[PDB]
């Protein structure tokens, strides 16, 4: 605090942190001291060290049952480091832990913006099977639907279909002036570079989401139809399909010269195709046979 | 497990050597009460110790007093239990001993007159000279 | 070190060639820094010769490579990163600033022509994988190359 510290002074305390971890056990005060240096490490600008010392904090968890409530307020410092560079998914599960601080509140504005902060990262996170059941835990809550933008958010997820992206910007472009709560848009659009990266992120998510229904419904499509469907040039579609094909999330062959493009159908020349298809379909009426049998058997014994 | 050592008081009556006692008190008692201090430094707790005489005396007394001072568990073995006449299986009875040493732990084990059962097989001869080597 | 150089001109064994440079660095360690900093260039480059860029980052991430980190280890990491990303434009952009470290390569023609012959199909596997039927003229615009040698290289890929 004397010289306000710098890259070197913050490094002097670094090597001294772990000296007393194994020396003695201190419940509260030590924890408060061990988080003091990373908030200076943000000013050091060196992140690779900040994540190491932050990796020493997780082995101290779970810190609950002591403090309660202060250390729950420190997660607000950790999300700052995780949200910064490479991971949008690392804040996903941790913002549900920063959602436990307004649980004790006794506060409305902080809590009301906690809900939007926890609900809006679904788009920023790349789609995964863990995300699917993640959003179902928060859905159905009694406090969550209080936000009208939440109904738009949910509408894009449930059963997909299609929507105009500019009309999406009609709902999400008002939230900058709207509020009440401007904090989520303060994180997104606060930095011009951050806001632009999440604009291209939202675009990547909606165009990736339009694709996965096309993957189930094709069969085939004309190339020029996908352009007017996604409201972008065919060159942009080429870029998009290049990243989707290298992600090998869905196999496709999209011919540009002849205009015929399609996702799947999988080849399956002979064996497995006819096997599973023909046989299981035939077993349908076979296993259902005995099922309706007893249905008529009970109906005829009810009246006779 | 039925060995009985009086004192307590007998531990206070032995006198010398003070600093030797201050070594054994630590090497014996500390690893049990404060295992945490060892893991910090990285030093392994000593698993064995050698007390020999008789340049003077007091070997067996002192250690025996520690049995009754530290309390906990104590195990005494006389050196005559290694022979077992034919079939020197008592060697495997050492594995039994360390079995229940791993169960009833912590415990203290005494070995007296080890020279008979820990000799050097220098001159190869007779018979039982070898079994002890086993 | 010399065993490594001769094996690099022989090109017969690309495995033990990395072993020799590794042991040589173990000798130069803790005594002479200038030999230790120049020893990593050859081992990592020979690992790029083996077309395994993923292990390069793992070697430079250790505590032993952090003390010896410098302007050369970033030139090794950028070749590993361009081979992993499979982009010749990034490779050439970084090739100008690191040319000072590129001149220390005893043979600049071998490694660069073999890597170019490699990155050719590493750029082709991105354009070919999405669709089977492809025109030559529009796909040659991505790699920015005449169609003649391209068709020659593709037919070679069939062979
Ligand atoms: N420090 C001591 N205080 C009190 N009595 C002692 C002490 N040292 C020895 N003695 C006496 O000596 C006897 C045996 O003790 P100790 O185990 O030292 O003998 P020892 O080691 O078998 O001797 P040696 O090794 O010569 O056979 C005890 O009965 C005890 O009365």
């Amino acid at each position: 605090k004397e010289q306000n510290g710098d890259v070197k002074e913050a490094a002097s305390i670094l090597q001294e942190l772990q000296v007393e971890t194994y020396g003695s056990m201190e419940k509260k005060e030590r924890v408060e001291f061990i988080l003091e240096q990373m908030r200076l490490c943000l000013a050091v600008k060196d992140y690779i060290r900040t994540q190491i010392i932050s990796k020493k904090i997780n082995t101290k968890f779970f810190q609950e049952e002591n403090t309660e409530k202060l250390k729950l307020k420190y997660y607000n410092l950790m999300i700052q480091l995780d949200q910064h560079e490479g991971s949008y998914l690392s804040i996903c599960k941790h913002y549900r832990a920063i959602y436990d601080t307004p649980c004790i509140q006794a506060e409305s504005e902080k809590w009301q913006q906690a809900l939007k902060s926890v609900v809006l990262y679904v788009i920023l996170a790349p789609f995964d099977n863990e995300q699917s059941d993640l959003v179902h835990r928060i859905s159905g809550d009694k406090k969550l639907e209080e936000i009208p933008k939440y109904k738009d958010l949910l509408k894009l997820f449930t059963t997909m279909e299609l929507m105009r992206w500019s009309t999406l910007v009609e709902d999400y472009g008002m939230e900058l002036r709207k509020g009440s709560l401007e904090s989520p848009a303060t994180d997104v659009f606060g930095s011009t570079e951050e806001g632009e990266k999440r604009w291209k992120d939202l675009k990547n998510r909606v165009v990736e989401h339009n694709i996965r229904i096309m993957a189930k419904y094709y069969t085939r499509i004309t190339m020029k139809r996908m352009a007017q469907l996604l409201d972008l040039s065919v060159d942009e579609s080429e870029a998009f399909l290049s990243n989707l094909v290298v992600n090998k999330t869905i196999f496709a062959k999209v011919d540009r010269l002849a205009g015929i493009i399609n996702f799947q159908r999988p080849k399956d020349p002979n064996n497995l195709l006819n096997d599973w298809s023909q046989k299981l379909n035939s077993l349908m009426s076979l296993v259902n046979k005995t099922t309706h049998l007893i249905a008529k058997e009970e109906m005829i014994h009810n009246l006779q | 497990m039925s060995h009985e050592d009086p004192g307590n008081v007998s531990y206070s009556e032995i006198g010398g050597l003070s600093e030797q006692i201050r070594e054994l008190r630590e090497v014996i008692e500390l690893p049990l009460t404060n295992p945490e201090l060892f893991q910090r430094v990285g030093i392994i707790p000593p698993k064995g110790c050698l007390l020999y005489g008789p340049p003077g005396t007091g070997k067996t007394l002192l250690a025996r007093a520690v049995a009754s001072q530290l309390d906990c568990n104590f195990l005494k073995v006389v050196s005559s239990s290694i022979v077992d006449k034919y079939i020197g299986e008592s060697a495997r009875l050492i594995r039994e001993m360390f079995n229940y040493a791993r169960d009833h732990q912590p415990c203290i084990i005494f070995m007296d007159e080890i020279d008979a059962i820990g000799g050097r097989r220098f001159s190869e001869g007779t018979s039982a000279d070898r079994e002890i080597q086993r | 070190m010399q065993s490594g150089i001769i094996h690099a001109a022989e090109e017969k064994d690309w495995k033990t060639a990395y072993s020799y440079f590794y042991e040589a660095f173990e000798g130069y360690d803790s005594i002479d820094s200038p030999k230790a900093i120049t020893s990593l260039k050859y081992m990592l480059l020979c690992k790029i010769m083996l077309n395994t860029p993923e292990d390069v980052q793992a070697l430079v991430s250790g505590k032993l490579a952090l003390r010896y980190a410098g302007r050369q280890t970033e030139a090794l990491k950028c070749v590993a990163q361009a081979s992993k990303n499979r982009s010749l434009a990034d490779f050439e952009k970084a090739l100008t600033d690191y040319r000072a470290e590129l001149r220390d390569d005893p043979i600049i023609s071998t490694h660069l022509a073999k890597l170019y012959d490699n990155l050719l199909e590493q750029n082709l596997i991105r354009v070919i994988e999405p669709f089977s039927r492809v025109q030559i003229e529009h796909i040659s615009s991505l790699i920015k190359l005449s169609k003649a040698d391209v068709e020659r290289k593709l037919s070679q890929m069939i062979l």
